[PDB]
């Protein structure tokens, strides 16, 4: 029968940070999440800057003067000046575009290894603090030159929007960091979800390669 | 081209007249800038390095005026002991730092003293005139400046010569400032001001295109903080006037460098202090366009502190103002007279025995550039011609060690392994190649590592490959000279590590000087094309010693 099916996207410490929701039978709806990667780091690692932010708060950061709104007192031109300097994060829209163009350059990009519902076989992966990506070969998916891919993983990650769709929207000084993330076969034919899989996620850069950790699960009622 | 020429005050009155001469707008006005748009907090680490990237310099004016008995300008010294063409470029180099040196701090003076009495000639000269290229030239010309220039020029003219007790007194007064503000800067400021976050992010005043960058210490960066120490080499400048004193010193030359130093580790730790202090009190991107020190005071709520400010930076001001005007006709005369400019500015005046056409000439070209163009682009322009000048003198020092004592085909052997314990004519033919070489290949390391920068970031091929080779046989023309002989002949003062320590001054200068604008780059390029014609069309054919 019909229930009304809830996907919820949550942060690495499992506070739902985005949602959607529709009436539909059980197991039969996998619509696409299009959480903010920028959502996914709320209250999380001190590198996105909002390890202190609660889950479905606003962007923050003060408005771009080259935004829809025009300028204002206090407003940043830091999103009209080079992005070379700036650190790839989400406290502020500037350097939301930096992150926006981290995600979007051919040398560099995002990449996701899977979590507890790994095989056993990549139990040599590492835990939730190195984001399941201790060593090359443990990512599944992710935007990237090698273009990773899994016959097993359950969700596929990319970037939604276009370089070019998303300035204007970092430059609005709203969330700007869109993911796409679309249930594999193998995914579909899981039923585990209610429990929750996670996810790491780490960037492509020249350094530490910081990450996250996020999760993807299912609720559900009778509607 | 080549052709070579033939050739009391204390420590501590040395030390002043180099302080004076030093401190200026490079502080009062410039820190603010400086700490607004291009570092941050990190504008204190900016000061360092342009501190030691002007010490390696004053070091090599210590041995760079050892050479030659007589006491003169870097000129003097060039076209003694390298050559014409060489002493030419290095005059000048010097004739533009001092003639944009005079425009940039008499706008400073002018723009204090306009803030001082609320702008009014800032307003007349707004509702009277305008430049309309905003593109190229300044937004508003400071009629001021061109008064103040006028009036200074016609005191030179007039046989006004530098007051020793005034420039004692009003460096006292000066340092007694900075000092205050260092001491209210660790008072009323507070780290946190080093450590703000987007929740900082915000201005008391609705000022509108604010760069915030990332916060913190170093919210713009290293780049940032690589091009703020070029532009804060602007405030170090100002010790050749020891090696230029003239007078005459109580040790002719181990005085002049232990004072070059001095001066300039006290102007290193002036600038640290109040560069810190001003960005304690006050946020980085808060920083008072029109004047930061007392915009800061004011935020803090010392608002009667702008008076003292004043006090001070009008007499800072002014000691490194006429110190960038009573050098500005010498260099001139001293050209003219040996023929590489034109003869008519060598003619002395009669009745008042000083060079009153080449003083007249200089007054009104850096009247012109203050009138023309902002505070910003002629400090950089002044910058990147006494990087020239520096480097040059750097090359000096490194090539003439190794010349043999005045009255081609080679082998790997002796190129590499030397027997003789002397310089030969062949082992000074090969440090002066190998200073080319070393210098150009600097060069192209310094361009790639700037323009190539991202490139070497990414990690591409050609980048990488060309600056891995650049820096090892930057190494290897490095030992060259190294292996070669140095002359025996006894110095009052040397570079310790002649080898290195000037090839490190010129990679330095270079540096900061490709850390400067492209329009910078381009008004130093039609001004050295301006002193090539005038060499190549009148210097050679009309020089003294032809
Ligand atoms: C089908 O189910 C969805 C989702 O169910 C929600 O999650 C379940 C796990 C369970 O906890 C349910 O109780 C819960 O409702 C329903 O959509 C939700 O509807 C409620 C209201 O009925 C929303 O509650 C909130 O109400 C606030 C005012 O009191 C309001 O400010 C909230 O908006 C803000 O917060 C939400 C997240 O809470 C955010 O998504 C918004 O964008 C905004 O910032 C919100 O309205 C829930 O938020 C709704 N969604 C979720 C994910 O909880 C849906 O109504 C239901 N339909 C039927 C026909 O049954
Ligand atoms: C993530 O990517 C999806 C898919 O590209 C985006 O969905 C798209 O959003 C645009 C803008 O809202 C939609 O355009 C609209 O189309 C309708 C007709 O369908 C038209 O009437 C509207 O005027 C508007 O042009 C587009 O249809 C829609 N596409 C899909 C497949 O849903 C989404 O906006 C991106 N961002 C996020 C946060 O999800
Ligand atoms: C109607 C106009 C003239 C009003 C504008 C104010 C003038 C009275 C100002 C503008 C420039 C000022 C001068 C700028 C610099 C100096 C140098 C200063 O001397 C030093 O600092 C000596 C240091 C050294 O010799 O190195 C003495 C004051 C003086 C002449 C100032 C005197 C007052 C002047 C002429
Ligand atoms: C006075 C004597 C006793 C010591 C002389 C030491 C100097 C030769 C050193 C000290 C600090 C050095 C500087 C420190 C940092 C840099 C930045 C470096 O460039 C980068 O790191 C760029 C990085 C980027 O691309 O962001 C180029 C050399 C330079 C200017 C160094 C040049 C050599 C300096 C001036
Ligand atoms: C920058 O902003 C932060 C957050 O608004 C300030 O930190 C808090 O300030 C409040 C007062 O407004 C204090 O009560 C808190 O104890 C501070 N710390 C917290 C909340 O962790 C900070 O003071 C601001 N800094 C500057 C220089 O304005
Ligand atoms: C802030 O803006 C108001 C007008 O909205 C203006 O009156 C005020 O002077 C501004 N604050 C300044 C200039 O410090
Ligand atoms: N001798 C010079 N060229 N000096 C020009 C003025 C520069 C001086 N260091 C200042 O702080 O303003």
């Amino acid at each position: 029968q019909v229930y009304n099916i809830t996907w919820e996207v949550t942060n690495g410490d499992r506070e739902t940070v985005w949602a959607i929701s529709g009436n539909h039978p059980l197991w039969t709806w996998w619509p696409v999440l299009t959480p903010d990667l920028c959502m996914l780091a709320l209250s999380g690692p001190p590198h996105w800057g909002l390890e202190y932010q609660a889950p479905y708060s606003s962007p923050p950061g003060p408005p771009c003067c080259s935004g829809s709104s025009g300028s204002s007192a206090g407003c940043s031109r830091d999103c009209d000046e080079p992005l070379t300097s700036l650190t790839p994060r989400c406290n502020t829209a500037w350097n939301r575009l930096k992150l926006d163009q981290v995600t979007h350059k051919s040398s560099e990009g995002f990449y996701v290894c899977p979590g507890s519902h790994r095989p056993r076989e990549a139990k040599s992966c590492g835990g939730p603090d190195s984001f399941y990506c201790a060593s090359w070969g443990c990512e599944t998916t992710g935007r990237v030159y090698w273009k990773p891919s899994s016959s097993w993983d359950y969700i596929t990650v990319d970037n939604n929007l276009t370089t070019s769709q998303a300035v204007q929207v970092c430059k609005d000084n709203k969330w700007c960091n869109p993911l796409a993330i679309q249930f594999t076969n193998a995914g579909k034919q899981v039923t585990s979800w209610t429990t929750g899989h996670y996810w790491g996620l780490r960037l492509y850069v020249s350094g530490r390669d910081p990450g996250l950790t996020f999760g993807i699960r299912l609720r559900y009622q009778n509607l | 081209m080549l052709r070579r020429k033939v050739v009391c005050l204390n420590t501590y009155d040395l030390v002043a007249l180099g302080v004076g001469s030093t401190l200026g707008a490079g502080v009062y006005v410039l820190a603010g800038a400086v700490a607004r748009e291009n570092a941050g907090p990190a504008i204190v680490i900016s000061f360092l390095i342009a501190a030691l990237a002007s010490v390696l310099a004053g070091l090599c004016y210590g041995e760079f005026g050892a050479r030659v008995p007589k006491t003169g300008s870097a000129y003097l010294y060039s076209y003694v002991t390298v050559g014409e063409l060489w002493a030419f470029i290095t005059g000048w180099n010097l004739i533009l730092s001092y003639i944009i040196g005079t425009s940039s701090v008499a706008r400073a003076w002018s723009a204090t003293f306009d803030e001082l009495i609320g702008k009014p000639i800032g307003e007349f000269s707004r509702q009277h005139m305008a430049l309309n290229a905003p593109g190229v030239l300044a937004q508003t010309p400071d009629i001021f400046a061109v008064i103040i220039i006028i009036i200074l020029t016609g005191l030179l003219t007039l046989g006004v010569k530098e007051s020793a007790m005034v420039n004692k007194i009003f460096t006292c007064i000066n340092v007694l400032v900075l000092c205050f503000i260092v001491v209210s800067g660790f008072v009323k400021g507070s780290i946190k001001n080093w450590q703000l976050t987007e929740k900082n992010f915000s201005c008391n005043n609705n000022d509108t295109n604010v760069k915030y960058g990332e916060g913190g210490f170093m919210p713009f960066g290293f780049s940032g903080v690589l091009s703020g120490a070029a532009t804060c080499f602007y405030a170090f400048v100002g010790f050749d006037c020891i090696a230029t004193t003239g007078e005459e010193v109580k040790n002719p030359q181990k005085a002049i460098p232990v004072g070059i130093v001095a001066s300039l580790l006290i102007c290193f730790i002036a600038y640290f202090g109040v560069s810190a202090a001003l960005t304690l009190m006050m946020p980085y991107f808060c920083l008072d366009i029109d004047s930061p020190l007392p915009g800061a005071f004011k935020h803090q709520g010392w608002e009667e502190a702008k008076y003292a400010v004043a006090i001070g930076s009008l007499c800072a001001l002014s000691t490194s103002l006429l110190g960038s005007m009573f050098p500005m006709p010498r260099v001139i005369y001293a050209m003219a007279e040996d023929g590489l400019l034109f003869k008519f500015l060598a003619k002395i005046n009669n009745r008042t025995k000083t060079p009153v056409i080449a003083t007249v000439t200089s007054g009104a070209i850096a009247a012109v550039m203050a009138f023309l163009f902002e505070l910003k682009d002629l400090v950089d322009l002044m910058s990147i011609g006494t990087l020239l000048a520096y480097s040059l003198v750097a090359a000096c020092v490194l090539v003439l060690r190794y010349q043999p004592e005045q009255p081609e085909k080679f082998s790997l052997k002796s190129i590499l392994s030397p027997k003789n314990v002397e310089p030969s004519k062949f082992s000074g033919l090969i440090v002066n190649i190998s200073a080319g070489l070393l210098a150009a290949l600097i060069i192209t390391v310094c361009i790639v590592a700037v323009l190539g920068r991202e490139a070497l970031a990414e990690g591409t091929l050609w980048a990488v490959f060309v600056m891995t080779g650049s820096v090892l046989l930057c190494m290897l023309v490095t030992g060259i000279i190294w292996r070669q002989p140095e002359s025996k002949t006894k110095l009052s003062f040397k570079v310790p590590f002649v080898p290195v320590l000037p090839v490190l001054s010129i990679f330095v200068n270079i540096y900061l000087m490709m850390q400067l604008d492209q329009g910078t780059w381009v008004r130093f390029a039609v001004w050295m094309l301006i002193g090539f014609t005038i060499y190549f069309g009148y210097g050679i054919w009309h020089s003294e010693e032809a």
